[PDB]
RNA sequence: UAAAGUUGCUGCAGUUAAAAAGCUCGUAGUUGGAUCUUCUCGGCCGAAGCGUUUACUUUGAAAAAA
């Protein structure tokens, strides 16, 4: 079930058994790589890049075409985000919740949800520290939070 | 039937089944009766696969014939529709009928006056005939039932999938079972039609009785 | 069953359910032993042979006795392949 | 969450065997699960099984001949020396004439009789009788 | 063209090389085959007296063979009569490290030179035209393993006969019994 | 039902089940090629598109995102791939 | 001390008999999914016996008597 929610919804992507490139798909590996590069230049995160490629360009999954993941491709080209996208999204969600809270102080439910989001951020940051994806001194604080966005 | 051509379904049996609404099940389906239905109609009625019904009928006939003493087969019907059918079945084959009320303890109370110890049990409807079905759990009594789409299959060892709400279907089912039992036993005729017509087994309500008389 | 000498010492070997391969207890009164009359190939009459199926009361109590007997008969060739 | 997938496999097999099912679906599969099932099969307890190969983790459909009284896991996998094997046999097995204890030893995954035959202890995985 | 590991070709490898060279000299596929070369070959008995050829190919050029695979096998079957030909990349299997070993490899074994990955890849490229759409490993009462590989039903019409030549080749270079079947729901 | 061949199930039943609960998980989604009356280049579209994908040669959209399958627009003909 | 499976690791209990924290987060703790088949050459033809680690298992040595 969800980490901080009582729900246990079973909803996710179901990858097909076949791992090959689709018959309809005609772009070679380099074309999809340059599409990814231009989308990253637009500023889209790898989640958005994959969504746009799947919805518009007919690629089922770029990992079956170019043989590599989107974030790996961006890191190889050197235009990857400074911090991982999911941690950044959690950071900005916590920042928005704090901004809402600092006016609505009576909002105790917002305080509870902020505690939940901060716990998720702490766990994600700890994991990314064990993987050496973040500097070991990287610390999320209530003060230097909106600057990371 | 055993895929035997001599035991295969004919056109006359199909026509009789369709005439009497045998294929017309109920609007509810038992999960253990699913293997015998074929589809659901637009009006929410479960069509019964007639080949499945024929196979179950022939299996039940094989079960009945294998009993050497015909009196040891007991045919029971509490609903008014099946009483004439089971009486005619017992007359034609030799089973022991119980029409109307079934006395609890008929099989378990060895002191009672009407205490009979059958070797096979055939009932018209497991829902209406739940008492002999439950009593068959105490005396090692295998049971054949004329089950519908909704009828439960507890203690029912050979369920024949057929309409049993209507009098015509019950009568025709009992008639065909008697016909097949007499055919495998060696009497009556397999190649040419049986003497008794199916309408002898049909139950007639007093309205039909007074209209025909 | 057998001891070291090899002689069978048990009182009796009990019946096993044809549907579950489980032993049928000696006080299981719901269990049945159905005989299905074997029928000659070309005439369709009861030739004196039959197939025996022992079904435990646990299977009957849950309604699967009918499906089990149908499956056994189908595997024996009594029921045509539908 | 799900830990000790062998426990889940054995519990599913036990529940299906009690219910009289002829086939049981096990997911996810693993090397340990397949070795345990092969140990079971060599003794005639389960019969043939098929590994459905998904591209994430296998599933296993096991035919169930009715021969299994109980299949169970031991958790944690206690270290079992050869001298300690008899106490485990007494605790877990219903008789000394049948029933097996499965051990992961350096020679593979094997019943207690084979491990005693090869003079090797190991860690106890489970049992079946 | 053939450059085996020992670099010395044999008679059948030389014959395959010369057939490919003659294809280069006069055919519609000269452009592709100029930058293309194979590494080995061998003749095995898929069943009874029947025979089949295993064109071993360098891995980087294996993809280059795939796009021209159908025509290449067409010409090779035309040359060699009723003997089937299958193109397989030459993949080396790094042994699984053990407690006893030697200081000859200071780098981790890639998860593509393992026996499992290499054998899966061999099954994949054994037949380029038809793609696996599911496989199941059946374990018999004696502990043996039988793989059953499901192929595309829409591509059944051209690889029914090549079945049992896939089985022979796989039993030769992998040592595992595999059957090939065609399901309906792809 | 005490005997269910889980190895080979009915295609109808596997199409009925959840995308994950099936023997081998397969998505309920598909890719189509959409043709517009005034444009001569095919454009692949995901069935469950999350974005408003536009046609470069026409002023109309190809599909609206929804909670599930995308809402294809009339005037564009779809043909599902594979 | 056993009986005491009435201290429960084996092996107890926790709806109503005694009993689950009002609820959630969370560190230490505990637990953790699939996946990897001798080399300086050498004493009647002339030696590899860890030339990447623990747990575990098996062996050997060493280990007072009573």
């Amino acid at each position: 079930g969800r980490m901080h929610a009582p729900g246990k919804g079973l909803s996710q992507s179901a990858l097909p058994y076949r791992r090959s490139v689709p018959t309809w798909l005609k772009l070679t590996s380099d074309d999809v790589k340059e599409q990814i590069y231009k989308l990253a230049k637009k500023g889209l995160t790898p989640s958005q890049i994959g969504v746009i490629l799947r919805d518009s360009h007919g690629v089922a999954q770029v990992r079956f075409v170019t043989g590599n993941k989107i974030l790996r491709i961006l890191k190889s080209k050197g235009l990857a985000p400074d911090l991982p996208e999911d941690l950044y999204h959690l950071i900005k969600k916590a920042v928005a919740v704090r901004k809402h809270l600092e006016r609505n102080r009576k909002d105790k439910d917002a305080k509870f949800r902020l505690i939940l989001i901060e716990s998720r951020i702490h766990r994600l940051a700890r994991y990314y520290k064990t993987k050496r994806v973040l500097p070991p001194n990287w610390k999320y604080e209530s003060s230097t939070a909106s600057a990371l966005v | 039937s055993g895929a035997l051509d001599v035991l295969q379904m004919k056109e006359e049996d199909v026509l009789k089944f369709l005439a009497a609404g045998t294929h017309l099940g109920g609007t509810n389906l038992d999960f253990q009766m699913e293997q015998y239905i074929y589809k659901r109609k637009s009006d929410g009625i479960y069509i019964i696969n007639l080949k499945r019904t024929w196979e179950k009928l022939l299996l039940a006939a094989r079960a009945i014939v294998a009993i050497e003493n015909p009196a040891d087969v007991s045919v029971i019907s509490s609903r008014n529709t099946g009483q004439r059918a089971v009486l005619k079945f017992a007359a034609a084959t030799g089973a022991t009928p119980i029409a109307g009320r079934f006395t609890p303890g008929t099989f378990t109370n060895q002191i009672q006056a009407a205490f009979r110890e059958p070797r096979l049990l055939v009932v018209t409807d497991p829902r209406a005939d739940h008492q002999p079905l439950t009593e068959a759990s105490y005396v090692n009594l295998p049971t054949i039932a004329l089950c519908n789409t909704d009828s439960p299959l507890r203690y029912v060892d050979i369920a024949i999938p057929c309409n049993n709400k209507g009098a015509h279907s019950v009568g025709l089912m009992w008639w065909m079972l008697a016909r097949e039992v007499l055919r495998m036993r060696g009497t009556i005729s397999r190649e040419h039609p049986w003497e008794v017509m199916p309408d002898l087994y049909f139950y007639r309500d007093p309205e039909e009785i007074e209209k025909e008389e | 069953m057998q001891n070291d000498a090899g002689e069978f010492v048990d009182l009796y070997v009990p019946r096993k359910c044809s549907a579950s391969n489980r032993i049928i207890g000696a006080k299981d009164h719901a269990s049945i032993q159905m005989n299905v009359a074997e029928v000659d190939k070309v005439t369709g009459r009861f030739n004196g042979q039959f197939k025996t199926y022992a079904i435990c009361g646990a299977i009957r109590r849950m309604g699967e006795s009918d499906d089990s007997i149908l499956r056994l008969a189908k595997a024996d060739g009594i029921v045509s392949k539908n | 969450v799900r830990m000790n997938v062998l426990a889940d496999a054995l519990k599913s097999i036990n529940n299906a065997e009690k219910r009289g099912k002829r086939q049981v679906l096990i997911r996810p599969c693993s090397k340990v699960i397949v070795r345990f099932l092969t140990v079971m099969m060599k003794h005639g307890y389960i019969g043939e099984f098929e590994i459905i190969d998904d591209h994430r983790a296998g599933k296993i459909v096991v035919n169930l001949t009715g021969r299994l009284n109980k299949c169970g896991v031991i958790s944690p996998r206690f270290d079992v020396q050869l001298k300690d094997l008899e106490k485990w046999q007494n605790n877990l097995l219903p008789s000394r004439q049948f029933g097996f204890i499965v051990l992961t030893t350096s020679a593979g995954i094997m019943d207690h009789e084979e491990a005693r035959r090869k003079h090797t202890g190991g860690k106890i995985l489970g049992f079946f009788f | 063209i053939v450059k085996p590991n020992g670099e010395k070709p044999d008679e059948f490898e030389s014959g395959i090389s010369q057939a490919l060279l003659e294809l280069e000299m006069n055919s519609d596929l000269k452009a592709q085959l100029r930058e293309l070369n194979i590494t080995a070959a061998k003749e095995i008995e898929v069943g009874g007296g029947r025979k089949a050829i295993i064109i071993f190919v360098p891995v980087p050029q294996l993809k280059s063979f795939q796009k021209i695979q159908v025509r290449l096998v067409r010409e090779l079957e035309k040359k060699f009569s009723g003997k089937h030909v299958v193109f397989i990349a030459q993949r080396r299997i790094l042994p699984k490290p053990t407690r006893k070993s030697r200081t000859k490899n200071k780098q981790k074994r890639p998860r593509s030179r393992t026996l499992t990955a290499v054998h899966d890849a061999i099954l994949e490229d054994l037949v380029f035209p038809s793609e696996i759409v599911g496989k199941r490993i059946r374990v018999k009462l004696d502990g043996s393993r039988l793989i059953k590989v499901h192929l595309d039903k829409a591509q059944q019409n051209n690889v029914e006969h090549k079945v049992e030549t896939f089985s022979g080749v796989y039993k030769k270079l992998t040592g595992k019994d595999v059957n090939f079947e065609f399901p309906e729901f792809q | 039902p005490l005997a269910k061949d889980l190895l080979h199930p009915s295609p109808e039943e596997e199409k009925r089940k959840h995308k994950k609960k099936r023997l081998v998980q397969s998505p309920n989604s598909y890719f189509m090629d959409v043709k517009c009356p005034g444009c001569y280049k095919i454009t692949t579209v995901f069935s469950h598109a999350q974005t408003v994908v536009l046609c470069v040669g026409c002023s109309t959209v190809l599909c609206q995102p929804t909670g599930g399958k995308a809402r294809l627009t009339e005037g564009c003909s779809f043909r599902r791939k594979q």
